[PDB]
RNA sequence: UUUGCUCCACACAAUAUAGAUGGAUACGAAUAAGGCGUCCUUGUGGCGUCGCUGAACCAUAGCAGGCUAGCAACGGUGCACUUGGCGGAAAGGCCUUGGGUGCUUGCUGGCGAAUUGCAAUGUCAUUUUGCGUGGGGAUAAAUCAUUUGUAUACGACUUAGA
RNA sequence: GAACUGGCGAUGCGGGAUGAACCGAACGUAGAGUUAAGGUGCCGGAAUACACGCUCAUCAGACACCACAAAAGGUGUUAGU
């Protein structure tokens, strides 16, 4: 309908500094720094009171003001990632062959190595993205933990690990073997 | 003085024409610095010279002239219509002509 | 024909020996000129009564000028139009300074959104909305807020010359 | 430690914003925004400059950085009084935009003899400036 | 008005720039177009790549070496657009095409000459914001152009050298402006201001 | 090979022009952003200012531009000399040191112009050359024919021969 | 295969790229002006005119005759009952 003006509100906690020139947003919290390029969205950022950032679309259509809320979610995720961080938990599902998951070094890069998936002799390597930490959780059987500041990078590494363990030439609703995201939360517990 | 010009630069664009038939009796001229018919009204009646060079010296010179004059404006963008004593040779499409300031009403 | 004026057209059936002084019917017609206005008058009189141009007469045609042509008004318009597959009734709201300009906007908008040509549109009613809270379309409501103000981002400046030397800006 | 966001301010279409009409019957006169019709239309009034009160497209005008207090839908006498109270014309004339327009018009209004004085005066100033550059 | 007009092709839309250049050349103006790899086409990259593949399939069936030729370089894509807007099969069209030069990057001697823009063909002025557009260099690389990397490297070298030129130019213009301002408010300055200068 | 070839200078003759007639006047990037200036506890920093077109900037007076003395100052701008650099994307251009010399309309001075007859491009540019003049420089090859067979219908190819 | 009328045949000209029949208009030889139908980014003469909207297509669409498209569907988007 081309609304005259639409705005979204971004809350900024006390330990967080957001710098936005043009559309390059950088967020600096206690655990670290994130940077996003939003030059493809065409919005307007305006600080109010050093704890509040408004973002606005002027004379924007339906899809443009959907993208405004999308920008709000992306900046919110940056702030939440530099304050609490993101943690993704994966469980290993298998019926007969235990899936062997290890962190390995090939050449200057860490790789998540998956062995014995359905008794396969193939060895699956998933590169770990920068900022993503890998842990193997104790006191719960067959759970690997993805941890980081960027929900985008953490979730994409989780999805890479889940997608590399898809079953072929079988009925997947019977051969349910895989590595599935079981929990989507923050690093700090509260 | 480094400049001695007493004419306005112009470009011979084409003949008067429809899509597939041209009329060589009328030439279309673009005058430098003219963008509207209102501005082009200034130059109506001004003499135009096309100056060109030949190898053979004719009458004490090797550079020959074709005279004409601005008759009316053409279109919305300052192009004018011109007629010459002999029609311009159509190899001059894109060549430079000189629109003089005489006859002067100013 | 969107150089629209409004005319009052008053006409009647031709007086007869048995019925002198017929009932003097009147219409408000938006049209480009008086000839089209009289045509529209007879078109609507034929379509609502048993009176054709041959058996009647135009008693008066007068152009109606907007009483306050320089104050912003909210207009509610009722139309009936013909689509490709049927007839429909429609209500629209136009914010503008005069009735004729509202009706011009109406014809342009119906052409743009419904491909409805002038032939295919009957303007049932054009009435000023007396006050807010009677406006019902958000595209008019959103311009009626308090202390309205908006920018015009991305200004595009017309260039009179073919080449510019400066790689221009869109600031505004 | 301080959050920073580059504002990227614009001239705003609001009641009381001073516009410069760039094409039409007025074509270079200031007017005031009286009320907003829609996204592309406003009502303007230019009583000081003799611009008729009219509804105009925003593509016919260019907003100036000037603004003055004016109630929505104010009539022509009210606009005149508020324009005089805010001294809009002087604030415009003090701007480099207005002096640029005045200076282009003055250049267009020069005669051939005046252009000759412009040439000689420019040569003299150039001589002194070139001495200053040589000393610098 | 210049004897040669050098057009910075970066940010222009290919067809509108082609139409402008074709009319210029036909009216007898010499044009050099630089940075053809930074031209723009409206529409998404995949759409324009599909269009170029549809171009690529057209060839003389019985001998492909005589069929339509499929030039991959950005400068030759723009030259192809200029043809079709010039009647190239005539002597006048050949003369108008001989008045033209198109380059990737800005080679000498044009690297030390002023570049202009054509605002009626500028994407930033012409395309509605939020509309997708294609970059000619990446499209050319995708359809088989070989020299995008060497052009980018060599353009980076030219840009650093140009930046040094501009820093020197800033110093000189600041000096000139300060000395002009010092010589202002003199008798000649007053009189020139009265005359409009 | 009618004492050949080539390169600078030079006056001559031709030549033929897709079209000179003050100057193609150099950041990069962004455009829901930037340029410039200034300041600092050097940043994605504060502050100010600008744009709304090159309608600008530079240049621009003098028989198509002739003849001359100074004044503050050591400027401006050509021509050869010269010092060093930088530039390989198609560099073939850009910058700079110093002296010599011409002009200077920055200002004040001194003479001339006509009859092209009331206009006539009223000839001022840029190519390619051939003939001379006077200085410098260099002092071969290829093909046919013969020969080979890694080649080959013929041409072509591949070898050899003072 | 019939009816009425207008055409082509027997007819060039401007327009529909192209074409017997469509649109416009019918023709001695020329000059000037104005137009028809059709157009005015470039080819290509003529506004990259002005104005209000709609549409983004990983087979867009783009002018009558005319060089095709349907039933049926879509929280694509826009108006409306």
């Amino acid at each position: 309908m081309k609304y005259i003006q639409t705005e979204q509100q971004i809350e900024v906690p006390e330990g967080v500094t957001v710098s936005i020139k043009s559309r390059i947003v950088k967020v600096v919290g206690p655990r670290g720094t994130l940077t996003k390029n939003l030059k493809h969205i065409d919005v307007t950022f305006t600080k109010v009171n050093n704890q509040l950032i408004k973002v606005a679309v002027h004379n924007g259509g339906r899809k443009h003001v959907a993208a405004l809320r999308t920008v709000k979610s992306l900046v919110d995720n940056m702030i939440t990632g530099v304050t609490k961080g993101y943690k993704y938990k994966m469980r290993y599902v298998y019926a007969h062959f235990p899936i062997n998951v290890n962190i390995v070094e090939k050449d200057g890069a860490k790789f998540i190595e998956v062995r014995n998936f359905l008794g396969d002799k193939k060895i699956r390597n998933v590169p770990v993205r920068d900022g993503v930490t890998i842990e193997f959780s104790t006191n719960v059987k067959d759970e690997i933990v993805l941890s980081g500041n960027s929900v985008e990078d953490v979730s994409q590494n989780a999805a890479d690990l889940q997608q590399i363990c898809r079953v072929r030439n079988k009925d997947i609703r019977k051969f349910l073997d895989g590595i599935y995201v079981s929990h989507k939360g923050f690093i700090t517990e509260d | 003085a480094e400049s001695h010009r007493l004419y306005v630069k112009g470009k011979h664009l084409s003949y008067q024409r429809s899509k597939r038939v041209n009329n060589p009796n009328v030439s279309l001229i673009k005058i430098e610095g003219v963008a509207t018919p209102q501005d082009a009204q200034f130059y109506l009646g001004k003499r135009i010279a096309y100056v060109y060079r030949a190898s053979k010296e004719v009458r004490g010179s090797k550079i020959r002239v074709m005279w004409g004059k601005v008759t009316r404006t053409h279109g919305n963008s300052g192009v004018v219509r011109a007629t010459f004593r002999n029609n311009l040779p159509a190899k001059t499409f894109g060549a430079s002509v000189r629109i003089f300031l005489y006859p002067s009403n100013i | 024909m969107a150089h629209f004026k409004e005319y009052q057209v008053i006409g009647r059936r031709l007086p007869t020996e048995s019925v002198p002084e017929p009932k003097l019917f009147r219409m408000r017609i938006f049209a480009s000129n008086e000839v089209i206005a009289k045509s529209r008058y007879w078109y609507f009189l034929q379509k609502l009564h048993k009176v054709k141009k041959a058996s009647g007469e135009i008693v008066s045609i007068n152009q109606i000028n907007e009483a306050h042509p320089t104050k912003v008004k909210n207009f509610g318009v009722w139309v009936r139009y013909d689509s490709r597959s049927g007839t429909h009734n429609m209500y629209k709201e136009i914010r503008d300074v005069s009735r004729v300009a509202a009706v011009e906007t109406l014809y342009q908008d119906m052409a743009a959104r419904h491909r409805a040509r002038f032939r295919s549109i009957h303007i049932l009613k054009v009435a000023e909305i007396e006050k807010t809270a009677d406006v019902k379309r958000q595209y008019v409501k959103q311009f009626l807020t308090k202390d309205l103000k908006f920018p015009l981002p991305h200004r595009v400046q017309k260039s009179t010359k073919t080449f510019s030397y400066k790689r221009p800006s869109t600031f505004y | 430690t301080d959050s920073i966001v580059k504002a990227s301010n614009w001239r705003l279409v609001e009641v009381g914003r001073v516009v410069l009409i760039k094409k039409g019957q007025s074509a270079g006169k200031l007017a005031a925004i009286v009320e907003i019709i829609d996204q592309k239309k406003v009502l303007i009034d230019g009583p000081k400059a003799g611009v008729p009160r009219q509804a105009i497209n925003l593509g016919q005008v260019v907003l100036t950085p000037l603004t003055f207090a004016l109630p929505r839908g104010a009539r022509t006498a009210t606009v005149s009084k508020k324009w005089a109270a805010a001294a809009v014309c002087e604030k415009w004339a003090a701007s480099s935009w207005a002096k640029k327009i005045a200076q282009r018009e003055r250049r267009a209004a020069l005669t051939d003899f005046e252009r000759f004085q412009v040439m000689v005066l420019r040569k003299q100033k150039r001589y002194t400036v070139k001495k200053a550059l040589a000393k610098a | 008005v210049e004897p040669v007009v050098v057009i910075d092709g970066k940010g222009h839309l290919v067809g509108r720039l082609a139409s402008v250049v074709a009319k210029q050349l036909l009216n007898g103006q010499k044009i050099v177009v630089v940075r053809a790899e930074e031209l723009n086409i409206s529409g998404e990259f995949f759409r324009n790549k599909l269009k170029y593949h549809d171009f690529l399939r057209k060839a003389t069936a019985f001998n492909k070496t005589r069929g339509p030729f499929h030039f991959r370089a950005p400068s030759r894509i723009f030259y192809k657009a200029l043809r079709g807007m010039v009647s190239h099969k005539t002597a006048r069209g050949k003369a108008a095409l001989e008045r033209l030069k198109v380059f990737e990057g800005i080679p000498p001697p044009y690297d030390k000459k002023k570049r202009v823009v054509v605002p009626q063909a500028l994407r930033v002025l012409r395309l509605k914001p939020g509309r997708k557009y294609t970059t000619l260099g990446k499209l050319s690389t995708s359809v088989g152009w070989k020299y995008e990397d060497v052009v980018a490297k060599l353009e980076a070298k030219r840009k650093v050298s140009s930046a040094e030129y501009y820093a020197k130019k800033r110093a000189f213009t600041k000096k000139v402006a300060s000395a002009n301002a010092t010589a202002a408010e003199s008798d000649v300055a007053k009189q020139l201001a009265a005359l409009g200068y």
